[PDB]
C-alpha cells in the first residue's frame, strides 16, 4: 500500500519546510548546510540596512556611528564568494541592536524580507564559532529556494508514502501538471500570516490574496475533479503575533472581516485569546467559501491549523492526515 | 478518471533510422505535382518492403522524410545489424530509382540507438509512432548525415560487434544539435 | 491504392514551438510520459473540433511530433472554405488557452496556412495512410516553420482570397525560403 502524496501552494508558504519535517519525524550532511545558514544570514541584513532609505517616510539611524557599518554592507553585498571574515558578524550585530534598523524591521511587509530574519539574527554569535553545528531547528528556519521536483520516500507503521515537493513561485507551476495523474491527495500549504504583504513576482498583488486565486485554480482545475485536498493554514505562530500587536489590520486589506464573527463550533486552543480565534478562522472560512461552492460529492476539503516549523504540531496534524487517508479509503 | 486513457508503453535496446531527400523542396517546384508523386511511389513502395525482409517497423512518412525502428514491437538483440542492413539495401535502391526513372534523387541516412515510447495521441485518425530525445537524436543524425552513406553515433556503434568496417564522421561540425550534446559519429563503408 | 488531383485545397500546419523546450526526461515524469500525457490532452481537444458543425470541411490530415496539420477543399462564390480554416486557427487558439489555464502554462501556437492544387491519396506498401502531396503543402509548411507566435502567415495569392471575403492583411515583408527563393509573406489581423 503505497500514497502519492504531492505538495502545492504559493511560494515561500513552508513547503520544502513540511518535508523536511518528515525526515525528522519518520526518516551527515549537515557542514553542507551551514553555508546556506550564513547566507541566509547575509541576506536578511543587507535587506533590511537596504530598504531604510527608499521607505517613505524613510526611517532614520539612532546612532550616526553605524553608517560606516552600513557602507560596509552595501560595499560587500553583491560579492560571488565571500569568505565572512569575523568582521562581518561584528558589523551585523552592532546594526541590529540600532532603533533604527529595527524599527525598519517593523515595516518590513513593506519590502521583501525573508522570514528567518529575526531568528538568525538574534543568535549571530552562535553561527560566528568556527566550531558551529546547526540545530535541528536551524535546518527548518533555513530558507532554499526549489527548482524542480523532489521525491521523498518513507514509512509510518510499515505504511508506504512519496511525498512530492514543487517550487510554488509562478514560473515553477508549469511543472505541477507532471504529478497530478494518479495522486493520492494533495496538500495545498498557504502563508495565513501573510495578510499585510505582496508577492515577489510583481511587488503588488496581495500574497493571501495569489493563495486564495491559486487554490479556486487547483479546486476546479479539470483534472483533479476526485481528488481531496488537505489544507494546511501555515504560520499559525507569525499570525498571532500580528493580530495581538494591533499595528497592522485585517479589515484594511480585506474589508469583508468587519462582518465576520466567530462561529458556534469553534474549537480555541486553551488560552487563546478571543481575537486571534476571530483571525485564524476568518481565513479558514474564506478558503472554504470557495471550496464549498463546487464539486459536490466528487472531492472534499479538510482544513488544518499549521505551524510547519514546530516538529510538535506536525507529528501531530500528520496524525490527523494519515486518518484522513485511511477512513475514505484513498 | 479526469486523463483520456492514454495509448503508449515504453521500450529500451531499439534502433532508429531516418532517411531524407535532398533538395525536396526544390525538386517540388520543377516536376509537376503528378510526377513527383510517382517518383516517391516507386521510391517508398520498395523501401516497404525491404523493411519487412530486414526486420524493421516502418512508422510514417513525413514528405520526403522515411523512418523506421528495429527492435519493435518484439525485442531483438540483433536491432542494430537490422538497422545498417536496412540503409544498404536503401542506398542501392535510390540508384535505381534515379536511373530508371531520371530524377534527382538523394538521401542522407541517420541511425541511433536507445529507449522509445511508442503509441498513438489523440482521438482522431490514429497513426503509431515514437517519441524521446533518443529519437530526437536520430532524426538530427540524418541533419546531419552526409548523401549516400550512412551515418551513426557511438551508441550504434556498440551494438553492432564490430562486423562493419567504420570511419570518423566528424558530425559535430555538421549540426550544431550532435555538436552541443558531446555526440561522436561515425560512417559505414 | 488509388491517387487524386485537386485544384483548390487548403492546408494548415499549427505548431507550438515551446513544447520541445517543456519536454524532459526523468525519474518522477517516468522518463517523459507525464509530458506525453499532456500532449495527448491538448491533440484530443483539438480532434474533438471536427465535430462542431461549422468545421464540416475540416479534415485532419495528421500530427507531426506536436504540429497539428489539416486541410478543407477535399469534399469539393466558393472560397469560404478559405476562410473556414482560418477560423479554424482561432479555434485551435481558443482551446490551447484553455489548455494553459489549467496547466499553469502559456503555450502558443504559430500558423501557417496556404493554397493550391495537390494530389491526395496512400503510398507505399505497409498501411493505408491517407495523406496529401505537392507544391502547396511545401509551401504552407514554410510559412509555419518561418511564422510568428500568435499570427497567421499566409502567403500572398491566399492573402487576396482572404480579403475579398472580408479580411484584413499585413505584409510581414520579403523572406527567402529554402528552395523557393524570395516569397513575398502576410500576416492576418484580428
Ligand atoms: N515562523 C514560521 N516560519 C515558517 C513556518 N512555515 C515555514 N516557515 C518559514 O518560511 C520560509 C519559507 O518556507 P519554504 O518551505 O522555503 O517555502 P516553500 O513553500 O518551500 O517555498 P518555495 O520553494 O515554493 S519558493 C522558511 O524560512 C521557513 O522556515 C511557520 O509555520 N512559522
Ligand atoms: N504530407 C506531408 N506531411 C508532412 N510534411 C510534408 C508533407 N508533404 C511535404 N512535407 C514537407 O516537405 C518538406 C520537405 O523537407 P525539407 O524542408 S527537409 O526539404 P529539403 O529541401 O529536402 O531540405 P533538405 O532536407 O535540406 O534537403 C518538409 O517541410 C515536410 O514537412
Ligand atoms: C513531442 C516531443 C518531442 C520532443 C518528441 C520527439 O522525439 C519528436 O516528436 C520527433 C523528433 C520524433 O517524434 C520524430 C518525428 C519528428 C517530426 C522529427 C519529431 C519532432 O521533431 C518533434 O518536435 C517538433 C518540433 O514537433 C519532437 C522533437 O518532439
Ligand atoms: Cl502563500
Ligand atoms: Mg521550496
Ligand atoms: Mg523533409
Ligand atoms: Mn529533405
Amino acid at each position: 500500500a503505497t500514497h502519492r502524496l504531492l505538495l502545492l501552494g504559493a511560494g515561500e508558504s513552508g513547503k520544502s519546510t513540511i518535508v523536511k519535517q518528515m525526515r525528522i519525524l519518520h526518516v551527515g550532511e549537515k557542514a553542507t548546510k551551514v553555508q546556506d545558514i550564513k547566507n541566509n544570514l547575509k541576506e536578511a541584513i543587507e535587506t533590511i540596512v537596504a530598504a531604510m532609505s527608499n521607505l517613505v517616510p524613510p526611517v532614520e539611524l539612532a546612532n550616526p556611528e553605524n553608517q560606516f557599518r552600513v557602507d560596509y554592507i552595501l560595499s560587500v553585498m553583491n560579492v560571488p564568494d565571500f569568505d565572512f571574515p569575523p568582521e562581518f558578524y561584528e558589523h551585523a550585530k552592532a546594526l541590529w541592536e540600532d532603533e533604527g534598523v529595527r524599527a525598519c524591521y517593523e515595516r518590513s511587509n513593506e519590502y521583501q524580507l525573508i522570514d528567518c530574519a529575526q531568528y538568525f539574527l538574534d543568535k549571530i554569535d552562535v553561527i560566528k564559532q568556527d566550531d558551529y553545528v546547526p540545530s535541528d531547528q536551524d535546518l527548518l528556519r533555513c530558507r532554499v529556494l526549489t527548482s524542480g521536483i523532489f521525491e521523498t520516500k518513507f514509512q509510518v507503521d510499515k505504511v508506504n508514502f512519496h511525498m512530492f515537493d514543487v517550487g510554488g513561485q509562478r514560473d515553477e507551476r508549469r511543472k505541477w501538471i507532471q504529478c497530478f495523474n494518479d495522486v493520492t491527495a494533495i496538500i495545498f500549504v498557504v502563508a495565513s500570516s501573510s495578510y499585510n504583504m505582496v508577492i515577489r513576482e510583481d511587488n503588488q498583488t496581495n500574497r493571501l490574496q495569489e493563495a486564495l486565486n491559486l487554490f479556486k485554480s487547483i479546486w476546479n482545475n479539470r483534472w483533479l475533479r476526485t481528488i481531496s485536498v488537505i489544507l494546511f493554514l501555515n504560520k499559525q505562530d507569525l499570525l498571532a503575533e500580528k493580530v495581538l500587536a494591533g499595528k497592522s489590520k485585517i479589515e484594511d486589506y480585506f474589508p469583508e472581516f468587519a462582518r465576520y464573527t466567530t462561529p458556534e463550533d469553534a474549537t480555541p486552543e486553551p488560552g487563546e485569546d478571543p481575537r486571534v480565534t476571530r483571525a485564524k478562522y476568518f481565513i479558514r472560512d474564506e478558503f472554504l467559501r470557495i471550496s464549498t461552492a463546487s464539486g459536490d460529492g466528487r472531492h472534499y476539503c479538510y482544513p488544518h491549523f499549521t505551524c510547519a516549523v514546530d516538529t510538535e504540531n506536525i507529528r501531530r496534524v500528520f496524525n490527523d492526515c494519515r486518518d484522513i487517508i485511511q477512513r475514505m479509503h484513498l | 478518471m479526469m486523463f483520456h486513457k492514454i495509448y503508449i508503453q515504453k521500450h529500451d535496446n531499439v534502433s532508429i533510422l531516418f532517411a531524407d531527400i535532398e533538395g525536396f523542396t526544390s525538386l517540388a517546384s520543377q516536376c509537376t505535382a503528378q510526377e513527383l508523386v510517382m517518383t516517391l511511389n516507386e521510391l517508398f513502395a520498395r523501401f516497404d518492403k525491404l523493411a519487412a525482409e530486414n526486420h524493421c517497423l516502418r512508422i510514417k512518412i513525413l514528405g520526403d522524410c522515411y523512418y523506421c525502428v528495429s527492435g519493435l514491437p518484439e525485442a531483438r538483440a540483433d536491432h542494430a545489424h537490422c538497422c545498417v542492413e536496412m540503409g544498404m539495401d536503401m542506398i542501392e535502391a535510390i540508384s535505381l530509382v534515379r536511373e530508371m526513372t531520371g530524377v534527382n534523387v538523394n538521401m542522407r541516412v541517420g541511425i541511433h540507438s536507445g529507449r522509445v515510447h511508442c503509441g498513438v495521441l489523440g482521438l482522431r485518425k490514429w497513426q503509431f509512432d515514437v517519441w524521446s530525445n533518443d529519437v530526437t537524436l536520430a532524426n538530427h543524425m540524418e541533419a546531419g548525415g552526409k548523401a549516400g552513406r550512412i551515418h551513426i553515433t557511438k551508441a550504434t556503434l556498440s551494438y553492432l560487434n564490430g562486423d562493419y568496417e567504420v570511419e570518423p564522421g566528424c558530425g559535430g561540425e555538421r549540426n550544431a544539435y550532435l555538436k552541443e550534446h558531446s555526440i561522436e559519429t561515425f560512417l559505414i563503408l | 491504392l488509388y491517387h487524386q488531383s485537386y485544384d483548390c485545397v487548403c492546408v494548415m500546419f499549427a505548431s507550438i514551438p515551446d513544447f520541445k523546450e517543456f519536454y524532459t526526461e526523468s525519474d518522477v515524469n517516468k522518463e517523459g510520459l507525464e509530458c506525453l500525457r499532456l500532449l495527448n490532452e491538448i491533440i484530443a481537444d483539438f480532434d474533438d473540433l471536427l465535430s462542431k458543425p461549422k468545421f464540416s470541411g475540416v479534415e485532419k490530415i495528421k500530427t507531426i511530433g506536436s504540429t497539428y496539420m489539416a486541410a478543407t477543399g477535399l469534399s469539393a462564390r466558393q472560397y469560404m472554405h478559405i476562410g473556414t480554416m482560418v477560423e479554424f486557427a482561432y479555434a485551435l487558439v481558443g482551446k490551447l488557452d484553455a489548455i494553459n489555464k489549467h496547466s499553469f502554462n502559456d503555450f502558443k501556437l504559430r500558423v501557417g496556412i496556404n493554397h493550391g492544387p495537390v494530389i491526395a491519396g496512400v503510398i507505399g506498401a505497409q498501411k493505408p495512410q491517407y495523406d496529401i502531396w505537392g507544391n502547396t503543402v511545401n509551401v504552407a509548411s514554410r510559412m509555419d516553420s518561418t511564422g510568428v507566435l500568435d499570427k497567421i502567415q499566409v502567403t500572398e495569392e491566399t492573402s487576396l482570397i482572404l480579403q475579398t471575403l472580408g479580411y484584413t492583411c499585413t505584409c510581414r515583408g520579403i523572406i527567402n525560403v529554402k528552395g523557393k527563393g524570395d516569397l513575398k509573406t502576410y500576416f492576418v489581423n484580428t
